[PDB]
């Protein structure tokens, strides 16, 4: 399941840390920043007791420093069952929802409801049909005969089984599931049997299976206005639902959970590049963290001393300080030499790319030059250039056809400085011909 | 009327298609209720009367 | 060497299939996303 | 266990008899002035004479605003209806500001009903209709663990009974004033009728047949406000899938409120119904548009208004949506004439010590006395909202390492992994490359 | 529904990411039973300074996808 071909965070399996919150130097493909390491296994701690709601953090640094692949580590060891709503900043300016209907939206899917239910299946291999039927079709005669690796059972059967059966169309040899109070029947496919593939089920035909299920408060919500249907989780056309119907969801959870029919599970809501909001959000994000169903919400951005965005004035980080004054700040930092070479390394196997040293050694030299991203984009159109010329390693003069083809920004600030002619400028001013 | 396994007394949720006994699960199934000896199905059935 | 067949849109259904004095035919088709 | 989020140590204003603050009650520390102008405030909500009354309470950040209102609410009961906003939410694509500004408006006065459920369920024993085409009524016999029990029924009834598919031998469930049939299911006596079935087999009823219980029903009047004006009409009681067509809001007449007022208002001198007027909280008042502030001052005389709540934290500020006005917390000085406003005071050192035990207490965590003072001077040096958040890093640290007791090298560890405001700033100027 | 589908006039609407989700696995399974084959391929965007912050912020999350 997931089909993927590669991320750019696809090599980070979670937080490397111990059993005493301590990072290791290289673990789960995550390497150096330690601090902020341990801060997030601290929060990520936070999650999992689950007995405190509407935490502010606050991940900030230079970019292209850790701070999407901390929020991907902590996603990542949090495990499944638990929410993740992961939003950009520029999602909630929407066209037919208002801002704060889109942030109470994104609030409410991050908190989830735990039910448990038993229901009854009947699982086994199909042997014989015989179906009796009469020429008007009023009454029909019908005898099923079914079985397991363990045990073989006819059964009589009623009119609507036999409607039920004839309704997507049994054979002998197929393997089938049946609930006996929907009337819902699932071909599981074929036996074993040459004369898609599926082995015999094993053990009691009747068995009594227990799910478990994990609904959001969002579908919740969805579900109990009565103006659209469930159909709306999946259009997306909720088109701004009223507050008395959350009113009486929280109420009815509240109700739950007393009598033990359902239990409270919080999530973690991550908004990358939390800049990129209006006032009017942050002014709403101040009250909605004051509330019992509120999760924790994680923010990066990597302004510094910036414009707010609806206002005039610079704030620090892009932010309010009513909104800094709620949140603690988890500070990310620059990489040295050995570190980028760890990353480099990292990338380089999960591309299944196989580097030299001295090859290594220069990518190192031009990360440490100019960006880490840069020299991690470089490694895959290196591959193509060894692989053109029939060879498997990456070397040197690989790296460098690559650096000579493909150019980086400072390369390219200059050339459009030298020659500034050529291209548009901020009046619209342009030569085209060559001479004169 | 209400239908019980012919080994146990207890609710008889199958029965055997070869020589027609109820039984309550796989158990009773594989132990019993298949490695039987031949006319000992019909004295189980003639407690109910359908031998 | 091929043969051009019938242009219909793809069913993304799942439906009674047949794994082989009348028949019978039942609307069954269904979603495979199920919520 | 128990979920606290920044609040809920606040059970109430802490007040006595007479209205005087004690300093420590209610878990509210200080602050004695702006809980005893609350209890006023309060007494004159539980009145239910006035209509329109408004008050705004100012002050600096993080000194107890929002404290104070939710204080309002618990002190109020769950009976009388509290709407709590922010300011940013009027700000609708799909109506004017005004309209949703009448809906919260109109959300805050409530109706208390008095009700009577009747209930009758068990299992179908006869099912006989009779005529005079068109059935003259049919009669049907429940029976339950207690006994059977005989009832007539009027053929509309009868259509729902056939809508439900209801044979001899179902349990069935039929509410006797609002006609309500539901089918539960075949009973566990007709389980051995074939081997294989598609019903669902429930037991009978160990209750007797008829249930008779006493509600109370509580709407506001904007219930009936949307109940009234469906655009497309009316819906089913049972409706998994949505309209076609998709309803959208729509500007609500004043009609149809002098409509709505007329029906309440006959109703209520009957003696069925009782008019509970409430209170509508908005926080966050400076983000309001100049035309929102302009229709406050209209729907504040109204008959109907309830009791507005407002709080800002601006001090000398210009009004969104002008250029060059400036008034006092944001708030234009045509509608700073019609409130009263009520002045909220910072704290000094030992309240916010108090505070910080307080939240200690409620958290279920053990600190010692050596690390508050430290925690306390850390928070007036900082922020107090800072020294708050603190505690429950210092409580995983400290279970981290087999303690329940908070020791000061866990705050000093928490202070060195997380930052403020203020630290953040300084490591904002002190950079080269965007933090 | 289906009929009243096709009558209706046809208009954009914000899919939800639990629809792609749900597509992605019926997709996955698809490609795990050995009948589908995925073909990736290129988007081109001329004149990419008519864009303004708000598509370039999203465009930054959204090329950090799988
Ligand atoms: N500690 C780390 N371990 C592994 N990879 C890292 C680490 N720090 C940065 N990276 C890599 O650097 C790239 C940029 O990281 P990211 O935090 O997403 O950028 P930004 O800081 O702009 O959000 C990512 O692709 C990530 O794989
Ligand atoms: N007198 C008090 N006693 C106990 N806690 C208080 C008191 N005053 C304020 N607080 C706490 O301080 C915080 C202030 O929050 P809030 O009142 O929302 O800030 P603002 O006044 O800026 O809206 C709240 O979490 C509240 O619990």
């Amino acid at each position: 399941k997931s089909l993927s071909l590669i991320a750019a965070h696809s090599h980070i399996t979670g937080l490397g840390l111990d059993e005493n919150l301590q990072p290791r130097p290289t673990s789960e493909g995550m390497v150096g920043q330690l601090q902020a390491r341990r801060a997030a296994g601290v929060i990520l701690k936070m999650v999992q007791n689950g007995t405190i709601a509407g935490r502010a953090v606050l991940v900030a640094g230079p970019p292209s420093t850790g701070k999407t692949a901390l929020a991907m580590g902590v996603s990542q060891s949090l495990g499944k069952d638990v929410p993740f709503t992961a939003i950009a900043g520029s999602e909630i300016f929407s066209l037919e929802l208002s801002k704060t209907e889109a942030l109470t939206q994104a609030f409410r899917k991050s908190i989830g409801i735990k039910i448990k239910e038993e229901t009854e299946l009947i699982e086994g291999e199909v042997v014989e049909i015989q179906i009796d039927r009469s020429i008007t079709g009023g009454h029909k005669q019908g005898k099923l005969t079914i079985k397991t690796t363990d045990m073989e059972t006819i059964y009589e059967l009623g009119n609507k089984m036999i409607d039920g059966l004839t309704k997507e169309k049994v054979l002998a040899g197929d393997v089938i599931s049946i609930d006996k109070a929907s009337g819902k029947i699932t071909k599981l496919g074929r036996s074993f049997a040459r004369s898609r593939f599926v082995q015999c089920p094993e053990g009691e035909l009747q068995k009594r299976k227990t799910v478990v299920h994990t609904v959001s408060l969002h579908e919740i919500d969805v579900i109990n206005s009565r103006t659209q249907g469930f159909l709306a989780l999946f259009t997306g056309d909720t088109g701004e639902i009223r507050s008395e119907v959350r009113d009486q969801i929280n109420t009815k959870v509240a109700e739950w959970k007393e009598e033990g029919k359902a239990e409270i599970v919080p999530g973690v809501l991550f908004i990358d590049e939390v800049h990129m909001l209006d006032i009017e959000c942050f002014s709403f994000i101040n009250r909605a963290l004051e509330d019992e169903f509120a999760p924790i919400v994680m923010m990066a951005t990597n302004r510094g001393v910036s414009k707010t965005r609806g206002t005039n004035y610079k704030s620090p980080h892009g932010l309010p300080l009513d909104l800094l004054d709620r949140s603690i700040i988890i500070t990310t930092k620059s990489y040295n030499e050995q570190e980028i070479k760890t990353i480099l390394s990292i990338r380089a196997q999960e591309e299944e790319v196989e580097l030299s040293s001295d090859a290594l050694d220069l990518l190192t030299k031009t990360g440490v030059e100019t960006s880490l991203r840069y020299s991690s984009n470089l490694i895959s159109v290196a591959q193509q250039i060894a692989m053109k010329r029939k060879n498997n390693t990456v070397e040197v003069e690989d790296v460098k056809r690559a650096y000579l083809l493909f150019l980086d920004s400072a390369r390219s600030v200059k050339y459009v400085q030298e020659n500034e002619s050529q291209y548009i400028d901020d009046q619209g001013n342009v030569q085209i011909s060559i001479a004169k | 009327a209400k239908k019980y396994c012919d080994v146990t007394g207890l609710k008889g949720f199958y029965k055997s298609p070869t020589n027609n006994i109820r039984y309550h699960n796989a158990e009773i199934y594989q132990l019993i209720v298949k490695p039987m000896a031949p006319g000992v199905d019909q004295e189980y059935l003639k407690l109910r009367g359908a031998n | 060497f091929e043969r051009a067949d019938v242009d219909s849109p793809f069913s993304f259904t799942t439906f009674g299939k047949t794994t082989s004095k009348f028949t019978d035919l039942i609307y069954s088709s269904r979603n495979p996303i199920k919520y | 266990v128990t979920r606290t989020a920044a609040h809920t140590h606040i059970k109430g204003l802490g007040l006595d008899e007479s209205g005087v603050a004690k300093r420590v009650e209610g878990g509210f520390v200080g602050q004695i002035e702006a809980r005893e102008a609350c209890g006023v405030i309060v007494d004159l909500i539980k009145a239910k004479k006035m209509s329109g009354r408004a008050i705004l309470l100012a002050g600096g950040p993080s000194t107890g605003k929002t404290a104070l209102a939710l204080a309002i609410s618990q002190e109020l009961g769950p009976k009388v209806p509290f709407c709590p906003l922010v300011g940013s939410e009027l700000y609708s694509v799909e109506v004017k500001k005004t309209e949703t500004l009448m809906e919260n408006f109109r959300r805050a006065i409530g109706l208390r009903i008095k009700e009577t459920k009747e209930v009758y369920e068990g299992e179908v024993t006869e099912l006989t209709p009779e005529d005079a085409k068109t059935i003259s009524h049919v009669i049907v016999g429940l029976k339950s663990a207690k006994g059977t029990k005989t009832l007539r029924l009027d053929p509309t009834i009868y259509e729902s009974i056939q809508r439900e598919k209801v044979s001899i031998g179902d349990v069935i469930y039929i509410e006797a004033n609002t006609g309500a049939v539901k089918r539960v299911g075949r009973s566990d006596a007709y389980a051995t009728e074939f081997d294989l079935e598609t019903e669902e087999y429930v037991p009978l009823p160990k209750g007797e047949v008829h249930k008779k219980k006493e509600i109370v029903q509580d709407v506001t009047l904007h219930d009936l406000d949307v109940a009234n004006a469906r655009p497309q009409g009316g819906q089913d009681v049972i409706s998994m899938m949505g309209q076609l067509l998709k309803p959208k809001k729509t500007e609500i007449t004043e009609k149809l409120r002098q409509e709505v007022n007329k029906v309440v208002a006959k109703y209520i001198d009957q003696g069925v119904a009782e008019l509970i007027p409430g209170v509508l909280f908005i926080d966050e008042v400076n983000m309001l548009d100049i035309e929102i502030f302009t229709y406050l001052n209209k729907a504040l005389e109204s008959n109907i208004a309830p009791v507005v709540v407002l709080a800002s934290n601006r001090g000398m500020t210009t009004v969104r949506g002008t250029e060059d006005v400036i008034s006092p917390h944001g708030v234009p000085p045509d509608l700073i004439d019609r409130l009263l406003i009520v002045r909220t005071l910072p704290y000094d050192k030992d309240e916010i010590r108090t505070i910080i035990e307080r939240r200690a207490t409620v958290e279920r965590l053990q600190v010692e006395s050596s690390a508050l003072d430290l925690l306390a001077t850390m928070g007036t040096e900082t922020s107090l909202r800072y020294a708050l958040q603190l505690l429950a890093p210092c409580g995983i640290l400290a279970q981290t390492s087999n303690r329940k007791e908070i020791v000061v090298n866990d705050v000093n560890e928490a202070k060195l992994l997380f930052l403020d405001a203020k630290r953040s700033t300084k490591i904002l100027e002190t950079s080269a490359n965007y933090l």
